[PDB]
RNA sequence: GCUUGACUGCGAGCGUGACGGCGCGAGCAGGUGCGAAAGCAGGUCAUAGUGAUCCGGUGGUUCUGAAUGGAAGGGCCAUC
RNA sequence: CUUUAAUGUUUGAUGUUCUAACGUUGACCCGUAAUCCGGGUUGCGGACAGUGUCUGGUGGGUAGUUUGACUGGGGCGGUCU
RNA sequence: AAUUCCUUGUCGGGUAAGUUCCGACCUGCACGAAUGGCGUAAUGAUGGCCAGGCUGUCUCCACCCGAGACUCAGUGAAAUUGAACUCGCUGUGAAGAUGCAGUGUACCCGCGGCAAGACGGAAAGACCCCGUGAACCUUUACUAUAGCUUGACACUGAACAU
RNA sequence: GUUUAUUAAAAACACAGCACUGUGCAAACACGAAAGUGGACGUAUACGGUGUGACGCCUGCCCGGUGCCGGAAGGUUAAUU
RNA sequence: AGGACCGAACCGACUAAUGUUGAAAAAUUAGCGGAUGACUUGUGGCUGGGGGUGAAAGGCCAAUCAAACCGGGAGAUAGCU
RNA sequence: UUUUGUAUAAUGGGUCAGCGACUUAUAUUCUGUAGCAAGGUUAACCGAAUAGGGGAGCCGAAGGGAAACCGAGUCUUAACU
RNA sequence: CCAUAGGUUAAUGAGGCGAACCGGGGGAACUGAAACAUCUAAGUACCCCGAGGAAAAGAAAUCAACCGAGAUUCCCCCAG
């Protein structure tokens, strides 16, 4: 599903508005994007399904230490 | 039709008549035009209204060579 | 109706003013009055301005 | 105790008169109505402040 | 439950000593240039509530 | 002819409305105008020329100001 | 200052030459007894496409509703202060 | 004219007599060219009209054969029903009377029949109106919205040319 | 030929044919929040949509209105700054 | 050769009568149409309710369809009787 | 039963028996009644506990004014006889 | 090419059921407004996920107001 591999952002629910205020149920979505990332340590790209905040924390955490995190959650790879 | 049309009754005529006793201010006649005109005591609105400027009896009088009626109060 | 609303304000500066009409067509010129100003308990000039 | 017999004096109406609002099960209007004026505590306009 | 006030009605009407209730006058809010200087004068006090009203009144504040 | 009473604060007592309200008002206070004065003037001979509340705008205001000083905002007055 | 021309300073607008993101419902290899999927190789495309947020337009495609009363029945006409 | 209101238009044909049909007229109230026009063999439980044959369709019904209806034995319902000692007439009367008034008539009770009335039975009227009822459907009704489309930003970086 | 099973079988619908239009194949389109599937294991001599309705003779005039298509100089105009 | 002809099975359901507390909650009798095809039929499978399916009648979707049935919101609401 | 009006040929009922419709909770106002009285009364809770404790609070004895404020006065107004 | 993906064993653990209460992910309409859009109904009904005997919350980047209080939860007031 759409749900941030990194930031664990998924959709959200909300209102259209209008002019006259009427409320019309909605879905807010992430920014995903399927990205191949560069590992260092193991020479290869893995590919994961981020979201553009999630890029973002990436440059500023590292590649190996956001991984680790990842890995105490518990995924496939 | 083109007709059908009226606006309310505004309550007009004598509202003291003679003799009767009145206080300071009271109105006697609301009128169209001076059917009657003030005298003694009597006061005259801008809509020509009498009222009285005295506390007394109401008399009805007519007097004058135009042979119109005139109130005026006694005050005792 | 085309005859529009003005206000006469108080030369006195107390910020008192009076409200009219007045007609566009003819009269281009301001009107003055001399009018009673309740904060100075005195008859002043009255001058027109601009309701807003 | 309205509506048991005639006797009692307040029976197969029990004292809501005849097929009116006041009649109905459930039924009389809310509070304030004036027959569909907008009532007095609306007519009249607001004033003050709570210190 | 507890009753709740008429909360429109609770901005408007002040209990007075009596019992009564005091209200400001209609007719004063964007039209009263046209109107004459007596009229809006007399319209300036606060006023009391007629006795026709005083049932509505009292029923839309029960706490008051 | 001269003028701005088309005045400000009020108002005894009345009228008419179920009510909201509408209408009339001597007189009082402060300041005016016209008269030599008595006096008259709170618009127009009178009765039509009009629209409640909410919301927002403008001016004024030592009324308020969520710790305190302000302020915002609100209130009041004028007014759209 | 106008008509402006050149000159210095800034955002953009397309076009192009790229690849490295991204795309490949191109080829090949492997997972693999597999027209899925994943990985690899390669080609092509390529900072587009596509998607997210925000935003303008369009939108009976689909919804929620409104569409007054009086009235010699109603509608029509007329009327509403 | 599957279209013509006036209208049974007018003329002709058909009939003893044709508001239909067929042929024309054009005055097309208010036909008309792919929301197709005009024709068209064949086809049609297609619509209208005519003729022959044919006949109880009818003039005008008669008889006969069966199945019911009728009687006996056995089994044995139903809708409906405020209560009934449940006549006619005229008049009255939520204004069309078995029930009121007046008056007339009528011994008590079955069976086979007919349906004039009991405003007969059936089903809280489908027409009409109303409710600030419901639902579907339409649209340049209102307010939105999926979708489509525009641009900014992000995913998205580096040279060159104008 | 088809149709209102249970009051309507028709002149209605379908129909072969005709024309317009969309669609270059990761097709348009449709079903699916998406993946995907149908279209189609087809490729414009194809497919979808629309109207007309064998065949015969034919299908005239209007682009103002409303749509659609193309253009983009100017006017106006969102988010953003 | 033929969505060819006549005509049984088979399938349809045009007319009339009966029946309408039916023999039968749509049939029977006498006629009627198709009857090698766009036929008919058996056994399985798939499409689900604002959805399906529909040679299109607002038809059909378990004797119910201008929005199936069951349960729930729910003792909806009902200025009406 | 519903009506201006029903023997009405207006609705209802074949009959009997059983069942079947103004309640409940809280708050508020008014009346009656009882207690105390310029005072009245506790709630949760404690508690061998329908007692007692708990006066946290609530209403009343002072109002006027939008409010600040003032106060048997107060507001309005420069000021009110 | 190492590797990695993958593959084969072996150990543990989980699967389902169950009334309400609880947390979380989704989330109506009828209705009320005497219509109806904001609003109300209502984060209710319902669906989904998870847990326990309770759950949840919880040890101040909290309140107060120049005096102070000292986690969370629950009750009565404050207060319609
Ligand atoms: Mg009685
Ligand atoms: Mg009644
Ligand atoms: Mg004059
Ligand atoms: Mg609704
Ligand atoms: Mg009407
Ligand atoms: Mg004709
Ligand atoms: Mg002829
Ligand atoms: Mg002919
Ligand atoms: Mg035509
Ligand atoms: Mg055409
Ligand atoms: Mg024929
Ligand atoms: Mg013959
Ligand atoms: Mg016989
Ligand atoms: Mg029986
Ligand atoms: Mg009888
Ligand atoms: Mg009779
Ligand atoms: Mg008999
Ligand atoms: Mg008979
Ligand atoms: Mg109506
Ligand atoms: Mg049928
Ligand atoms: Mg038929
Ligand atoms: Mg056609
Ligand atoms: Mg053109
Ligand atoms: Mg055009
Ligand atoms: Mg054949
Ligand atoms: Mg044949
Ligand atoms: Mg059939
Ligand atoms: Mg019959
Ligand atoms: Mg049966
Ligand atoms: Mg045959
Ligand atoms: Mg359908
Ligand atoms: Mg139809
Ligand atoms: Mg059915
Ligand atoms: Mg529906
Ligand atoms: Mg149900
Ligand atoms: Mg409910
Ligand atoms: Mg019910
Ligand atoms: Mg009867
Ligand atoms: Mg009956
Ligand atoms: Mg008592
Ligand atoms: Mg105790
Ligand atoms: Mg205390
Ligand atoms: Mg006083
Ligand atoms: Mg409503
Ligand atoms: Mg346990």
């Amino acid at each position: 599903s759409r749900v941030c591999q990194v930031t664990g952002k998924r959709p959200v629910t909300g209102n259209n508005r209008s002019h006259a205020l009427n409320a019309t149920k909605r879905r807010f979505l992430p920014n995903l994007h399927s990205h191949r990332f560069w590992v260092e340590s193991e020479k290869r790209f893995v590919t994961l399904r981020v979201s553009a905040k999630g890029m973002r924390v990436i440059d500023k955490k590292g590649i190996d230490t956001v991984l680790a995190e990842l890995r105490a959650r518990g995924e496939k790879y | 039709t083109r007709n059908g049309r009226d606006s309310e009754a505004k309550r007009l005529g004598v509202k003291r008549f003679g003799g009767e006793s009145v206080l300071a201010g009271s109105i006697i006649v609301r009128q169209r035009g001076t059917k009657f005109h003030a005298g003694a005591n009597v006061g005259c609105g801008r809509d020509h209204t009498l009222f009285a400027k005295a506390d007394g009896k109401v008399k009805f009088e007519v007097k004058g060579p135009k042979n119109r009626k005139f109130i005026s109060i006694e005050a005792e | 109706g085309i005859r529009e609303k003005i206000k006469l304000v108080s030369s006195a500066g107390t910020g008192h003013f009076y409200t009219t009409t007045k007609n566009k067509r003819t009269k281009p010129e301001k009107l003055e009055l001399k009018k009673f100003d309740p904060v100075v308990r005195q008859h002043v000039i009255y001058k027109e301005a601009k309701i807003k | 105790r309205l509506g048991r017999g005639i006797g009692s004096g307040l029976g197969k109406t029990g004292g809501r008169g005849h097929k009116g609002q006041k009649s109905r099960s459930g039924g009389g209007v809310r509070r304030g109505f004036e027959g569909g004026q907008m009532p007095l505590y609306r007519r009249l306009p607001k004033f003050g402040f709570t210190s | 439950p507890k009753i709740k006030t008429v909360r429109g009605a609770a901005k408007r009407f002040k209990k007075t000593g009596k019992g009564g209730f005091k209200h400001k006058h209609a007719n004063l809010r964007h039209i009263l240039t046209k109107k004459a200087t007596k009229r809006k004068r007399h319209l300036r006090p606060k006023a009391m509530v007629s006795k026709g009203d005083l049932g509505l009144v009292i029923a839309c504040l029960p706490y008051a």
